[PDB]
């Protein structure tokens, strides 16, 4: 899946799948 | 316990080895490597893909390992560099210099492409972003390492009657210095030498070529009496000691550097308690209320030490970055990478400066720590694990 | 990825329930609570513990839940006080006052106890720290709440003319209240209306009284033009949405307080862009060059709205407290903590105040966040579950 | 066991033994 990310400054929301490629 | 707010996690660290690294694990990364250099080129090369990846499990199996083309090293240096948790100046990542020093052998020719690095970098105060790999970690005993924790480092002494003098930061490294030979200039700025060790032998110290080190003398742009507290620091901030890892290789020596945002010479390096600690002195010469902590005297004198450090790099043209911009500067870097590959390893921790928290963008940006590769790792301190001739 | 960096995570939060919290986990929670307890008492009383162990374990066999004695209870709003990784003056947490409410049932009873709770704390300026727990949660859908993120917050209003005003973070209650029926007062400055959830009804509005919301208007003792800004912040920091979970009971309303670090209003408050938003305009009036970010103009503003808020405040003699202070106070607490039960869950990231990072020690500080019990859970916003008549 | 703790400021080090009560 993806995290959601969010900028409380912006209220801006972001949906990280990058962090699957994570090594152990 | 989330233990985020460690220093040296294990996570981050990669040490010593005492034999080649294990076929099974060191072909799997390798091809991931592979596939992620030929991934990245815009319009593809399967030919070259697909030959690669044989040529690379050919040598790793005719010789327990491989070698990367310096275009692969290039590519590995920045990528690791894109994902360096802990770094803000992380929009520049594609713009580094690469000195190939593969070949390299003795301390010597160490010594002498540090300082092509030094000098190519320092560029009379236009600093430049580069970095040098020396060669690969090959059995683990014939390692090629720098014992400094960056290249130009102010040394710390204690002196005769009690009192530390220069970098308390570096009262041990200095030793050491001294105990292999080192003469000790007892200043409050005396440039710490070059202490390398190349493939596996005990280290060798050497100067650094006095030419070489820029500095800046620290004014303030209202207060006279700032120049009277005779202070000053050098202009690259290069850090010495860190292992790149890039498809199972092991690079243990590869000094990179950037440019300085002010707040690490700023607050950090002038105004922490076990560093210069300049922050009491600095409010006295302000006329401030130094006895009574609710003043906020502390906040009052600490921002004008940042403004003397941002002035003076400006007026004597050597490049520097106020936290401010390089906060604004990375969450633009952040999205571009949402964007181009969705996710940035991030560490909230590190990437908010030291002082000005929430004022700045980054504080109130959501981040995901995590370890992808290539990366650079932290080393266990040599003197700790080097065994001795 | 360590997700250290996100507020809301849902192992921070304690939702709602359907049905009474099944026996085989609540039990054993119950006896780790009671023993908890009576482990805590200089002196045993193996008698009593043995007998409050039997009588609980009865209790929740004929009952399927149990009561805490008001002692208990008195223990475990300190204890999860002790226990919250993110406050700075958890040193004070043996000093609470508990106000009972578990024997209420309507919302104007609660409106009632609030009142004396706003009441009792404030003190005329003199703070003290107090909570009012009320009916403990049963079969989840008798659940008593109060719908406000905190007792005394003020509104805020979208302007006919596009313009924000007032506290744009609670622009939504705010509409809620209105739709609540809750007439608008459209001012910069207008508290809050308290909107109280009680056994499982819908909820109801009750304005504060006046009287009770004691204020501080914000004055710079240099600049007179500060007063000219005509701002005031509310001098009682009360957390109304928290749940408190001890010995597997969870008590889904119970408000707590302490007095204000100043950084909140400060920084937070008055100068995130989301909020007050003040910073520009207290540049410019400085003749600050706020169109430079390398000038650290915010830096200089910032801290002189952090020495109005404290000035006013001490002016007012009303409890404040610099982050400075905060801070030496933390981390004595800190090593008596580790020195009584070796531990201190403790976040970083919201430990270190929102300005000057570094020249406090939090900062230098390796922390271990971790959640214990008794402990202070968040909810899931009441208007996103709560079932309507 | 324990986790080694340590203050960078004074080279304090603490050992936390507490976490274990740590829930889940
Ligand atoms: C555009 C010039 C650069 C700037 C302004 C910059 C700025 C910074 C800053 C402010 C920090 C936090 C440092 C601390 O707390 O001591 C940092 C850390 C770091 N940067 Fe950079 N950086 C630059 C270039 C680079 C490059 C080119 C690389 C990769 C080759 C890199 C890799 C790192 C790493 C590994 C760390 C962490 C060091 C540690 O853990 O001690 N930086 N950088
Ligand atoms: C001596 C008076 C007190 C002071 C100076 C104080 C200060 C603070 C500060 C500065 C914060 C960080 C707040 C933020 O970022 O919004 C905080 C958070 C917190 N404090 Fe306190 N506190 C006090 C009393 C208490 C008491 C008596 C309790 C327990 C009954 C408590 C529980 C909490 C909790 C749960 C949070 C986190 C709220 C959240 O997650 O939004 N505090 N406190
Ligand atoms: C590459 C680079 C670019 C830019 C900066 N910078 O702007 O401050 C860097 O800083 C540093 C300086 C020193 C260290 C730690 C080092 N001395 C030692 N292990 O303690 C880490 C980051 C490094
Ligand atoms: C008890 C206590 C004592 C002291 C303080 N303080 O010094 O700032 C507190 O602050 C706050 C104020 C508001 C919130 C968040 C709340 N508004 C909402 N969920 O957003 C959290 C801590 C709370
Ligand atoms: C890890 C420990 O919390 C330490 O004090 C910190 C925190 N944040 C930091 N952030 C940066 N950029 N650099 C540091 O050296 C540290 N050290
Ligand atoms: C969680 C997210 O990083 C957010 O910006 C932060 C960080 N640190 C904080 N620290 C405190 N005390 N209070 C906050 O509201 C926040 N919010």
């Amino acid at each position: 899946q993806y995290v959601r990310i969010k900028n409380w400054g912006s209220g801006e929301i972001l949906h990280d799948t990058l962090h699957h490629k994570a090594t152990s | 316990s989330c233990l985020g707010s460690i220093m040296n996690p294990k996570s981050l660290t990669r040490g010593p080895r005492d034999k080649p690294t294990p076929l099974e694990e060191l072909l799997p990364h390798a091809i991931e490597f592979i596939n992620q250099y030929y991934g990245s080129f815009k319009e593809a090369k399967i030919e070259e893909h697909l030959a690669r990846l044989e040529a690379v499990t050919k040598e790793i199996e005719t010789t327990g390992t491989y070698q990367l083309t310096l275009d692969e090293l290039i590519f590995a240096t920045k990528m690791a560099w894109r994902n360096a948790p802990r770094c803000i100046g992380r929009i520049q990542w594609s713009n580094l210099q690469v000195f190939d020093a593969r070949n390299c052998s003795t301390a010597q020719e160490m010594f002498q492409h540090i300082c092509r690095h030094i000098l190519y970098a320092t560029n009379n105060g236009n600093i430049r972003s580069a970095i040098t790999v020396f060669p690969q970690r090959s059995d683990g005993k014939h390692d090629f390492r720098l014992w400094n924790s960056q290249l130009i480092r102010y040394a710390g002494y204690q002196m005769p009657d009690g009192t530390i003098r220069g970098d308390a930061a570096t009262l041990e490294f200095t030793q050491l210095c001294i105990d292999l030979g080192w003469k000790p200039r007892y200043g409050r700025f005396d440039v710490l030498p070059l202490v390398l060790q190349a493939d596996g032998q005990d280290p060798e110290v050497f100067e650094i070529p006095p030419d070489l080190v820029l500095e800046v003398t620290m004014e303030h742009p209202k207060y006279e009496w700032f120049q009277e507290l005779g202070l000053k620091w050098y202009a690259l901030p290069a850090v010495a000691n860190m292992l790149l890892e890039v498809g199972g290789l092991e690079f243990p020596a590869c000094p990179f550097n950037g440019w300085y945002m002010g707040t690490e010479i700023g607050v950090r390096d002038f105004c922490d308690t076990q560093r210069y600690n300049i922050l009491e002195e600095v409010g006295r010469r302000m006329g401030l209320e130094t006895h009574t902590l609710a003043s906020l005297w502390k906040d009052r004198a600490v921002t004008e030490i940042n403004v003397a450090v941002l002035h003076s790099f400006q007026k004597q043209n050597v490049t520097i970055m106020d936290h401010h911009t390089a906060s604004e500067s990375f969450m633009k870097h952040m999205q571009n990478e949402y964007r181009a590959r969705g996710g940035c390893p991030a560490d909230w921790i590190w990437l908010v400066p030291p002082v000005s928290g929430s004022i700045t963008p980054v504080f109130h940006q959501e981040m995901l720590n995590y370890v992808l590769s290539p990366f650079y790792y932290y080393q266990i301190e040599p003197w700790k694990t080097h065994i001795w001739q």
